[PDB]
């Protein structure tokens, strides 16, 4: 039941190098691929992001792309560098600038080859791969536009596997470039066709919540990524742990995701806190459905529900669970579509992550997730109006006419989601 | 907070009871077809009993009782007195009955021979559930003018026992009939309403005349359309049972519970035990209530006669606010609880 | 005597399979190694219980059963669990991914890939039958292998034994027990491809067996063990008659036969009491009359409905333990005075009783108190069509949108293929309709 | 109410009890054309998909 993941640029490699510290901590693993735990059941489904080594070591099945060094220096110099297979780090010298046309057109097709030769090693020790995970950025240059197009070669070479994505929005308020939004639309339309399922991570929320909640007066990317390292590892709870849900990255898109294009989902965690006080089941249950909790600063009251799992984690009461689970339901049954029945999924796992007794990890698929994509579209018109900024792409080949269209791909996707926060 | 769907809008009565319901603060209307509801005040026809008490966590109750309809059509009411032993064919307070389609056919002309042949009263009347809105009755003394009629009609019939000789409200000389509402909660409680309703007829009794049929039926249909002295004697020919108790003692010497309402809780009584076991959600995996209408007549002996059970009644005007606040006192709240009595618990 | 095989189709057939077969054991004699030191026909016989079990040379005594499942994962406990020894590897076949909820990816693009092998398989066990009377076959509605490699099994079982008889077990979806969204359309596509190859199909919904495990047993969060070792004295209570010496459906034609006069209404309704916890102290034992009452409580139906609105066809009762006929007549002449039991007009009135005077055998260490006498009462009564009710709604709520349609027609099935077999759970609902109901 | 068809065993007994009197498949060949049908459609599927991504 083999995962390939894949981490391309800036973004993609310092969040996806969390997520690997995050986990190998779950499963035992020391930063030299030592298994050190305590529990089989760390080790049950190992397999699915790990490869054996000779010595008894475990080896991520991990990608790492970029199109200069820096950023992945510094994830060989990090906590975990030494656990990733040296040839599976790829990487120009030229960089992207922020450019999603020299990712996806220039700089990026002549690494590209380059990344499915290592893709292709990793698959092939693979029993019976499952599918592909990226983590990337929308609003930079390499994640943004080579990791489009990594998917769009990933697919041509495998297009019956599932892919998966973590990836993270651009926002005014944590920004490097004007030009995020026209790097994000043009993404966007690349992973309506081809992602299974994407993860939308919000930077606009991530910081809301690091000052609002968590009471950082001056967030960094650092305690940004501390979120999502936290919920990338919530999300894949029932991938990487025995438990009476039998189920993968297909059967989640299959009952996640309605209509192939509306796959675009708000994840959620609880608890987050600014602490040795014990939640509660009926609390973490509250925050979880709760939009001060969402990483899509998308107001979920303002849609419904097509989908939604949740994923409880720890030692509790799972009658409580149900109890509250149904209470929530019953409360708010205004916000879940009533032509989808049972469409809540409760799941369980024992093992707690470090540091906490108990959490749950939500994932929505919401209408109100279309508040994001007009954000973004809104930024984009702003600048395309005035042709303002476009020179940049123009230099790399591009025409006026390809942003015209990745334009109306995304009004055309807010459309569809509106289409349904009526349907009755 | 509870929970509840609307599926009946034409309902006088369930109406005031959702009004009831949210003004309590506790209670949320959802939409028609929302499963994840405590209460449905559900349709009268195709009710989808089946798809209650499947939704977890959630404690479901239905204002109405599966199998009710038995004794709430006039034919099927007429085969379940007939068949049950507990009632049996020798039910002294039912007039003597008969199906007809257009069977009993033959039956009914060997009672109908014995009494014009003993010279006895011989008046009966038909009519049928299909014939609604106060249409569709035939009170004859000739049988051929009875079973011609519901052939061409063409739908299944009872004729009944015409009550020659109905107790006369005076002054007036005047016929009526009496609704009792009873109430039969989740536990299968019998609640009969402290109020019934006489409704009255606004002319003279004629026994010469059955054609005219304004004296002879008292719906409050026909007597608002085709009567004169409409209003006269009691506004919207209704008497309350405060008055008609004192009609009885100053004119019979004697009182409604004496006379009268000793016949009708025992004819509740016996009717509704009749059908527990068909229709008991005891131990059933989601709770029924239901409200009935049970229809009276009263002969010149002070003799309590059946005539028929409403499975949907609506409420005289005046006891529409006590006796829909009595339905959510107890058959809603007693199931789901908010942060002297009107109803007779009949044993 | 005459064999049955017995075929169990992904997670919920395969961890049914394994609760019903270590059951056989247990009642049979059967050690985990397959010894049966009361069997002294060393090598052969045709004795009752060898309708379920062969026999090697060295007295091993091997379930005529075939395990299928798309992933290894659940099949590879039943290879290295407690009863690895009773079955050859030939018997429990695994493919490498699973059809992912999905009747459509059971059904066309895995199923045509390995349905040739696991025929093949079944070949091999049908090889070694002198007289085979037909197939069990154990499934979920719900998974995409239960429900599409399942249908295409059946069909291809009409062709390759057409005289042979086939009957069902089927997991019913419930919320309670891990359902997937798309299970609703997974349990009409299956239902309307299987109905003209089911001779008799019965029934356990999930929610049923859940509540008797919370209300009976006092499990306040029952798992799929509690629930598996419940469905499999259930099991065992229905086949027992083909396992042991006696007169009432002795052969699979039988159960038809008995329960099932017209064709297409063959999903008989299985009730069974008595249902005690192991860890309750004090019990006191249940007569012939108690249990007898019990089968006409709805608490106790492997399918929550209710038959005092309905009709039945045909009811059949079968008892396991200290029983004799006196007492059951005595009980039936009770209940017919106190329960609404109407059979259709033409039909008659009556019940086949079975008694078998051995009481359950109960796994040691399960949740299931030891009793002197227990009932399974099976009855063909139209009330079951709630089920099919509740089912057809759902799908028809997704079905309007084409929620999650896409998914099927991405495997190659038309979407013509919903439609056509919503049309068919329609005529269904309204068969037992003109069976079941008298006009108002 | 009458008991009919008692028989009695070591095992056990069977009887009845009467309260009350009364008053095509498809072909090897055809299975094979649907399986094939719809692989075909898959087929026709992903080749639609190879020709987007070439464009
Ligand atoms: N009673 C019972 N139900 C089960 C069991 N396992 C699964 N189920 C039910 O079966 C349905 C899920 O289908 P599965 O049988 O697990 O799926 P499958 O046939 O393996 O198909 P795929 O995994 O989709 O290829 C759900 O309704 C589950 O609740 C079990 O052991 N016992
Ligand atoms: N057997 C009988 N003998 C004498 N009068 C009778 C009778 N049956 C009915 N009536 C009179 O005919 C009227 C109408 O009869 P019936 O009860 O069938 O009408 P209905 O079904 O409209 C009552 P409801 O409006 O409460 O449903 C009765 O109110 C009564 O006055
Ligand atoms: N959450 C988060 N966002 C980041 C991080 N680094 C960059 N970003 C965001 O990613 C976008 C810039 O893309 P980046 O990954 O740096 O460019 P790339 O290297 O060309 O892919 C902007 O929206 C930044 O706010 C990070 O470590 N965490
Ligand atoms: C790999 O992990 C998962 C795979 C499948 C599901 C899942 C989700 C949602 C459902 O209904 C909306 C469902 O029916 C089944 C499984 C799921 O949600 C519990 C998973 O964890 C997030
Ligand atoms: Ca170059
Ligand atoms: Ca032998
Ligand atoms: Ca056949
Ligand atoms: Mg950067
Ligand atoms: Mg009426
Ligand atoms: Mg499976």
């Amino acid at each position: 039941r083999e995962i390939v993941h894949i981490q391309a640029g800036q973004c993609g490699n310092q969040i996806g190098a969390k997520f690997w510290e995050v986990i190998s901590d779950e499963h035992g693993i020391d930063p030299t691929g030592s298994y050190h735990g305590d529990s089989d059941l760390q080790l049950e489904r190992i397999n699915v992001y790990y490869n054996e080594a000779t010595g008894n070591k475990y080896v991520p099945r991990a990608i790492l792309v970029d199109l200069e060094p820096g950023t992945m220096d510094s994830v060989r110099s990090g906590p975990f560098g030494q656990i990733f297979r040296p040839d599976n780090f790829v990487f120009g010298q030229s960089g992207a600038g922020n450019n999603w046309a020299k990712g996806h057109y220039t700089e990026g097709a002549e690494l590209v080859d380059s990344v499915l030769d290592v893709v292709r090693k990793e698959s092939e020790s693979c029993d019976c791969l499952q599918g592909f995970q990226l983590t990337h950025s929308l609003g930079g240059g390499t994640g943004s536009g080579m990791g489009t197009l990594l998917i769009s070669k990933i697919r041509e070479e495998y297009p019956d596997r599932i892919m998966n994505t973590f990836s993270v929005m651009p926002s005014p308020k944590v920004s490097d470039t004007v030009v995020e939004p026209y790097n994000a639309t043009l993404s966007v339309h690349q992973l309506v066709e081809n992602t299974d399922e994407t993860y939308c991570i919000d930077n606009e929320a991530l910081y809301d919540i690091c000052f609002r909640t968590l009471k950082l007066t001056t967030p960094t990317y650092g305690d940004l990524n501390h979120l999502v390292s936290a919920t990338m590892s919530g999300v894949t709870t029932c991938l990487r742990f025995p438990g009476q849900l039998n189920a993968d990255l297909r059967k989640l898109a299959v009952n996640m995701v309605p209509f192939p294009r509306l796959h675009f989902f708000m994840p959620g965690f609880a608890p987050l806190t600014s602490q040795y006080r014990a939640l509660t089941v009926p609390e973490l249950t509250q925050q979880m459905f709760d939009s001060k909790n969402m990483m899509a600063a998308c107001d979920p009251r303002h849609g419904r529900y097509l989908t939604v799992a949740a994923i409880f984690r720890g030692r509790m009461s799972m009658k409580e669970v149900d109890e509250q689970m149904l209470n929530v339901q019953n409360k708010n049954s205004s916000y879940f579509v009533e032509w989808i029945p049972n469409n809540v999924k409760t799941a369980v796992c024992d093992i707690p992550p470090r540091g906490l007794k108990m959490s749950a990890t939500f994932i929505g698929n919401s209408t109100a997730i279309q508040e994001l994509f007009k954000r973004i579209s809104e930024q984009f018109t702003a600048m395309f109006r005035r042709k303002a900024f476009l020179h940049w792409y123009t230099g790399e080949g591009m025409d006026e006419m390809e942003f015209t269209e990745a334009e109306s791909n995304m009004n055309d996707l807010v459309s569809e989601y509106q289409q349904y926060q009526d349907a009755t | 907070m509870y929970t509840f769907v609307v599926r009946d809008e034409n309902s006088s009565v369930y109406a005031e009871v959702s009004r009831l319901l949210l003004a309590t603060g506790q209670w949320k209307r959802l939409r028609k077809d929302n499963p994840r509801f405590n209460l449905m005040l559900g349709e009268r026809n195709r009710l989808p009993f089946g798809r209650l008490g499947h939704e977890p966590g959630l404690v479901q109750l239905v204002n109405y009782y599966r199998g009710a309809d038995k004794l709430c059509r006039k034919a099927s009411l007429v085969k379940l007195i007939k068949t049950s032993p507990e009632l049996s064919e020798s039910c002294t307070w039912f007039p003597e009955s008969y199906v007809i389609y257009p069977d009993e056919r033959e039956v009914f002309l060997a009672a109908y021979n014995r009494r014009r042949e003993g010279r006895e009263g011989n008046v009966w009347i038909a009519k049928s559930s299909a014939g609604a809105k106060g249409e569709g009755i035939l009170i004859s003394s000739e049988a051929s003018e009875l079973l011609d009629f519901i052939d061409e009609q063409g739908q299944v019939h009872v004729i009944q026992k015409y009550l020659e000789k109905p107790l006369l409200l005076e002054p007036g000389h005047r016929k009526f009939d009496i609704r009792s509402w009873v109430l039969v909660d989740h536990l299968y409680n019998i609640y009969l309403y402290r109020e019934g309703v006489l409704r009255t007829s606004s002319e003279p009794y004629n026994s010469a005349n059955f054609q005219d049929k304004t004296c002879h039926l008292t719906n409050h249909c026909i007597q608002k359309e085709y009567s004169k002295n409409y209003g006269r004697y009691e506004e919207g020919n209704e008497m309350f049972f405060e008055e008609f108790n004192q009609y009885l003692m100053d004119a019979l010497n004697t009182t409604l519970e004496n006379s009268i309402l000793l016949q009708i809780k025992h004819i509740i009584r016996s009717c509704l035990m009749c059908i527990e076991p068909a229709i008991s959600t005891k131990h059933l995996h989601y709770q029924s209530f239901q409200l009935f209408g049970f229809d009276f007549m009263v002969d010149e002996e002070l003799k309590v006669w059946l005539i028929e059970v409403n499975g949907a009644p609506a409420c005289a005007q005046k006891l529409y606010a006590e006796l829909c606040q009595g339905i959510v006192d107890v058959a809603i709240s007693s199931v789901f609880p908010l942060a002297t009595s009107i109803f007779i618990k009949l044993h | 005597m005459r064999e049955c095989i017995s075929i169990h189709v992904g997670q919920a057939g395969v961890q049914i399979g394994n609760a019903c077969w270590e059951l056989y054991c247990l009642e049979h004699g059967i050690q985990p190694d397959g010894q049966m030191p009361s069997d002294k026909t060393i090598g052969g016989g045709d004795d009752s219980f060898n309708t379920f079990f062969s026999e090697t040379g060295a007295g091993k005594h091997v379930p005529r059963a075939v395990f299928v499942d798309l992933e290894p994962t659940v099949i590879d406990e039943v290879r290295t669990g407690t009863y690895r020894q009773l079955f050859h590897p030939e018997q429990l076949i695994t493919g490498k991914e699973d059809a992912a909820n999905n009747y459509a990816r059971g059904h066309y693009t895995i199923g045509k890939e390995i349905i040739d092998l696991v025929l093949d398989r079944i070949r091999k066990l049908a090889d070694q039958c002198t007289g085979l009377q037909g197939f069990l076959v154990f499934h979920s509605f719900g998974g995409g292998t239960g429900s599409g490699f399942t249908s295409l099994l059946m069909e291809r079982l009409s062709v390759d034994y057409g005289k042979k008889s086939k009957l069902e077990f089927s997991i019913y979806p419930a919320p309670q027990v891990s359902t997937a969204v798309v299970e609703p359309y997974n349990s009409i596509l299956t239902t309307h491809t299987t109905l003209e190859h089911s001779d008799c199909a019965f029934m356990v919904d999930n929610e049923a067996i859940y509540d008797i495990c919370r209300r009976n047993l006092d499990i306040e969060r029952p798992t799929y063990t509690n629930l598996n070792r419940l469905i499999s004295q259930i099991v065992s209570s229905i086949t027992a008659s083909l396992r042991f010496d006696g007169a009432l459906n002795v052969d699979l034609t039988e159960f038809q036969t008995n329960l099932v006069p017209y064709p297409r209404i063959h999903f008989p309704l299985a009730t069974y009491a008595p249902v005690i916890s192991a860890e309750k102290a004090y019990h006191e034992q249940l007569s012939v009359a108690e249990i007898t009452n019990a089968c006409f409580e709805p608490a106790n139906q492997m399918v929550k409905c209710d038959p005092r609105h309905g009709k039945y066809m045909a009811c059949c009762l079968l008892y396991r333990g200290d029983v004799v006929p006196k007492d059951v007549n005595a009980a039936i002449a009770t209940i017919k005075t106190k329960r609404s039991i109407q059979f259709v007009d033409w039909c008659p009135t009556g019940f086949k009783v079975g008694i078998n005077y051995q009481p359950p055998t109960v796994v040691p260490g399960g949740d299931l108190a030891k009793v002197q006498r227990a009932v399974c009462m099976l009855s063909n009564t139209t009330a079951i069509a709630e089920a099919w009710a509740r089912l057809d709604h759902k799908f028809d709520l997704m079905y309007a949108k084409r929620a999650f349609v896409h998914w099927y027609v991405g495997e190659g099935m038309e979407e013509g293929e919903f439609s056509e077999a919503r049309e068919d759970m329609a005529a269904l609902e309204k068969d037992y309709e003109e069976v079941g109901v008298d006009s108002v | 109410m009458e008991v009919i068809e008692l028989n009695k065993c070591t095992s056990g007994q069977s009887f009845e009890v009467i309260l009350k009197p009364p008053s095509r498949d498809p072909s090897l060949e055809e299975i094979q054309k649907k399986l094939e049908a719809a692989e075909e459609r898959r087929k026709y599927q992903e080749a639609e998909l190879l020709k987007h991504l070439a464009e």
